[PDB]
């Protein structure tokens, strides 16, 4: 179901997005 | 007063010289600069290195007996080297604000692409930019106009008497980096507090979707072979031990919620339950639900404020009175000015202090390369 | 502001000065220049704040009582013959962009 893996797609998105702001302790 | 400056101004060099020294050193003792991430850094500290040792020093010197005694060629080579250097730090500022900038709009596609060697050649190119910008119009428009305008016994940038070419120059290296940075920190701030919300309504779906869809989802996510995830998920593996730290650290209720998911991901395989945690706990902390968000984008602010107002409360004094001066050529009295050229090296020993000593793998490694133990 | 070098020259040890009636000299910046034919501009010997010197045999000394310098060159050689013009409101200045009145008079020292 295509919109089940575009929420993954934001998910995974999002959490690599927070890991970044972590390493830069901009979060 | 001369002893005082002389001493204010030696303890900042000390500050400086000990500073960007040890944070060379702190990743080459220890092994975890295997991080492109830090490279930006590791190039930042070079420069402020060079303005620590080499540049504080001169300038404090050409105050203090109110002359340059090193010679003509001395005071080009110093000239190129520290505007260079600061025009180096600034555009390692630029770099740094360019890399976090694609890292929150394209946190997925842009880690995928850079790479260890790419990241490098970024870094080439913000010494290169900086070089070309610079060292030639220094080092050489005593030729490109042939006379040397610089008083003998002073030491300024030659060819400041030109009035558009010193506008253009302020432009390429303060004003339109200035504006740059603002605006890319500007949208990450802005991205930050999307991120709130966003997170926020995806933790919501979590509860609405069936686990095994989102089971399903994630395995028609990794079997289509992809490099944009295939990263992702070493990426998100890797920070897995460290990421359960902050889920002792959550709301209570919000502990209990994690608890039960990973009982339900309880006989999956490394690659896909510890990757499935981690998108929960990052929505569950970074949601912001009531007041993390605030907290979150304050902190933020707070953050980007002072990383910015060292740059403006720094600089922007200098790029003024340059402007100023252009125009009205009996304007900002010497004393004034004299101030805002050494306010300039104020930041190199600051520099240290808001990106290196900022991260709690340094700080720490400090004091392991500095008592010994 | 005018620059008056009050040292004639023509010295076959030597004593130059400069009384320059400015406003605001503490701080600032006092030299000259031997411009002779060799170089139009060619430095030689400047005090300033602190009392520290820097020559291009001779010695430069300050007064700031009455904003003065004295030159007090010693054993000139008969390659120093040029014209000193006064170089003060040099002021190390960045751009010199606040007041550039070095040029002033210069004098006609011949050894
Ligand atoms: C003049 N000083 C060396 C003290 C600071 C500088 C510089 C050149 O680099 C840049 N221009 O303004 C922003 C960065």
């Amino acid at each position: 179901t295509p919109e089940n893996i575009r929420f993954v797609f934001a998910a995974v998105k999002d959490t690599i997005l927070q890991l970044n702001l972590k390493e830069y302790n901009l979060v | 007063q001369v002893a005082f400056i002389g001493i204010t101004t030696g303890l900042l060099s000390l500050a400086t010289v000990t500073g960007n020294l040890l944070v060379l050193i702190s990743f080459k003792v220890n092994t975890e600069l295997k991080t492109v991430n830090n490279y930006f850094l590791l190039s930042l500290a070079c420069a402020d290195l060079i303005i620590g040792t080499f540049s504080m020093n001169l300038y404090t010197t050409y105050l203090l007996m109110g002359h340059w005694a090193l010679g003509t060629l001395a005071c080009d080579l110093w000239l190129a080297l520290d505007y260079v250097a600061s025009n180096a730090s600034v555009m390692n500022l630029l770099l740094i604000s360019f890399d976090r900038y694609f890292s929150v709009t394209r946190p997925l596609s842009y880690r995928a692409k850079r790479t260890p060697r790419r990241a490098a050649l970024m870094i080439g190119l913000a010494w290169l930019v900086s070089f070309v910008l610079w060292a030639p119009a220094i080092l050489f428009w005593q030729y490109l106009v042939g006379e040397r305008t610089v008083l003998a016994g002073q030491c300024y940038i030659q060819f400041l008497s030109q009035p558009i070419i010193t506008f253009g120059t302020a432009m390429a290296a303060f004003y339109l980096p200035v504006t740059v940075m603002c605006t890319l920190y500007w949208r990450i701030y802005r991205e930050t507090k999307r991120a709130g919300e966003r997170l926020a309504k995806l933790l919501e779906k979590f509860e609405a979707l069936p686990l095994e869809d989102i089971v399903a989802a994630l395995k028609a996510l990794l079997a289509t072979n992809r490099p944009e995830i295939q990263l992702a998920v070493k990426t998100i593996v890797e920070n897995f031990p460290e990421i359960k730290k902050e889920a002792e650290k959550l709301t209570p209720e919000q502990k209990a919620k994690l608890a039960a998911l990973e009982a339900q991901l309880a006989d999956l395989p490394e690659e896909l339950r510890k990757v499935l945690l981690s998108m929960y706990l990052t929505g569950l902390l970074y949601g912001g639900s009531e007041e993390n968000r605030k907290r979150a984008i304050e902190k933020a602010a707070r953050t980007l404020s002072a990383i910015l107002l060292a740059f403006i409360l720094t600089w922007t004094p200098y790029n003024i009175m340059v402007l100023v001066s252009t125009f009205c050529k009996d304007c900002v009295p010497e004393t004034l000015w004299e101030l805002g050229y050494w306010l300039c090296y104020v930041n190199s020993t600051i520099n240290p202090m808001c990106y290196a000593l900022c991260n709690k793998a340094f700080r720490d490694t400090f004091r392991l390369l500095l008592l010994c133990r | 502001v005018q620059l008056q070098e009050s040292g004639g020259g023509l010295v076959q040890s030597l004593r130059l000065s400069c009384a320059a009636s400015g406003s605001i000299f503490y701080g600032y910046y006092m030299g000259w220049y031997r411009q002779a034919p060799g170089k139009e501009r060619e430095f030689v010997a400047t005090i300033n704040y602190g009392a520290s010197t820097n020559y291009a045999r001779f010695t430069i000394s300050r007064d700031n009582a009455k904003n003065t310098v004295y030159l007090q060159m010693n054993s000139l050689k008969p390659e120093d013959t040029a014209v000193y013009y006064c170089a003060v409101r040099r002021v190390y200045v960045y751009v010199q962009r606040y007041y550039h009145y070095y040029w002033g008079q210069g004098t006609q020292v011949t050894v």
